[PDB]
């Protein structure tokens, strides 16, 4: 992609997420767990909606149409007829392969965006208890149970409160 | 499509061992766990356990942490179930269902196998005995049927006239006699006129014991 | 065709609103015994053999 997260430092993707998009896998002392993130799921989702809706609406083309088969060869209105539809139908041909291309390249770019903006948020919630080990993942450098991990991921989490103890954990 | 194929129905005595296989295919078998979960006849869920077949992590209901141990084999792409020291509470259906990888995540048992029938029991197999229910009027409905009466195990077949006969029919779940043999009673409601004339004749068929009985219905007088 | 060598030539003619229509023949006409209502709209034909649902 573009921000380099989706087959970026992102190593690949959890077929067993069936939950949503995008999600936090977590380690602790209890144990490990795999959740779904609503919000951002959401808005990749809402947006490809968008998309998707902005390219199928309102595209049926109405008006009365000329003869476009002809049975006996006739001359010069005939060879016109025919080179005005080849001419449309190339012109839209075009305009079709260009609007998949365009879109899809798009589609692809916004995706990358939405991991790596879930990606930025959470460190920058984990404020200076952790580190960003390169993959993906954050090394949390304090003791942090189940509620904690939530308090993460529902974006409540408060950073004074462990940051005596990672910030000792982590320079010596 | 997302199919758990789980193996045969067993027959087993107390004291032994029973190990039940799920063969999953139509998703990718180690980013995903399993959970067993049984139910006994006329009963509700119990969760026996759970295994993730992309860390090898278990994680065992305290009731079944010494008798039992799960497993899962990545080449089958099968998960098993093996239970040892069976007592006969533990009769019931094992069903086998996929599950998140990692156990503390946020959704649950998805995908459901068939499940498959474990009975526990000290009786030897058995073929049912088929007696009739004969019908008499005090002109009407009537009604007449058949009694198929000590087998095991479980399951049994019944049928009228071959199939022919269904509509007014009700063949009624089993129940376990305290010999240990099953019993039940299927009943047709039926014209008292064609009494006279219609032949009735109820085919019942035990698979298990290689038994295959026709009985038929008459008055006598 | 159809058994005959002779033939007919057909001619349309449109008549608006305030104008007249008007026929002048001394042989070889086959007349109009009225005319079809002209009107504007959605309407076409097309060519096809597949059969028709409901």
């Amino acid at each position: 992609g573009l921000f380099g997260a989706i087959a970026g430092f992102i190593e690949n993707g959890w077929e067993g997420m069936i939950d949503g998009w995008y999600g936090f896998r977590h380690q602790n002392s209890e144990g490990t767990g795999q959740a779904a993130d609503l919000k951002s799921t959401q808005a990749a989702i809402d947006q490809i909606n968008g998309k998707l809706n902005r390219v199928i609406e309102k595209t049926n083309e109405k008006f009365h149409q000329i003869e476009k088969e002809f049975s006996e060869v006739e001359g010069r209105i005939q060879d016109l007829e025919k080179y005005v539809e080849d001419t449309k139908i190339d012109l839209w041909s075009y305009n079709a392969e260009l609007l998949v291309a365009l879109e899809n390249q798009h589609t692809i770019d916004l995706t990358d965006s939405e991991m790596n903006k879930l990606f930025e948020k959470t460190g920058r919630q984990l404020r200076e208890n952790a580190e960003d080990m390169g993959n993906g993942c954050f090394k949390i450098y304090h003791k942090c149970d189940n509620a904690c991990i939530e308090s993460i991921r529902n974006g409540t989490y408060d950073h004074d409160v462990y940051r005596d103890e990672a910030l000792n954990n982590r320079f010596q | 499509q997302v199919q758990l194929q789980q193996s045969g129905a067993e027959v087993k005595t107390p004291g032994a061992s029973v190990k039940v296989s799920c063969k999953a295919s139509g998703y990718t078998f180690t980013s995903f766990g399993v959970s067993w979960i049984r139910q006994a006849p006329g009963q509700g869920l119990e969760w026996i356990g759970w295994i993730s077949a992309y860390n090898g992590d278990t994680y065992y209901a305290q009731k079944f942490q010494a008798r039992v141990t799960m497993t899962t084999d990545t080449s089958t792409t099968t998960a098993y179930m093996e239970m040892r020291s069976l007592r006969s509470d533990d009769t019931a259906v094992y069903y086998c269902a996929r599950e998140p990888p990692l156990f503390y995540s946020s959704w649950s048992l998805d995908n459901w196998g068939q499940g498959t029938l474990v009975t526990v029991s000290s009786a030897s197999t058995k073929g049912p005995s088929v007696f009739p229910l004969a019908p008499s009027s005090k002109g009407g409905t009537a009604a007449l049927g058949c009694l198929v009466k000590d087998y095991f195990p479980e399951p049994v077949t019944v049928s009228w006239n071959s199939g022919a006969l269904t509509s007014g029919v009700h063949t009624f779940p089993a129940v376990l006699q305290s010999s240990g043999l099953y019993s039940l009673s299927s009943v047709v409601t039926v014209p008292s006129s064609s009494l006279g004339t219609q032949t009735y004749i109820c085919n019942v068929n035990h698979k298990p014991s290689n038994t295959k009985v026709d009985k038929r219905v008459e008055p006598k007088s | 065709v159809r058994g005959l060598s002779s033939r007919i030539s057909i001619y349309w003619t449109i008549v608006k609103p305030g104008d007249v229509l008007v026929i002048n023949s001394n042989g070889n006409l086959i007349a109009p015994r009225g005319y079809f209502k002209m009107r504007t709209g959605k309407s076409s034909i097309m060519r096809s053999d597949a059969p028709i649902d409901t």
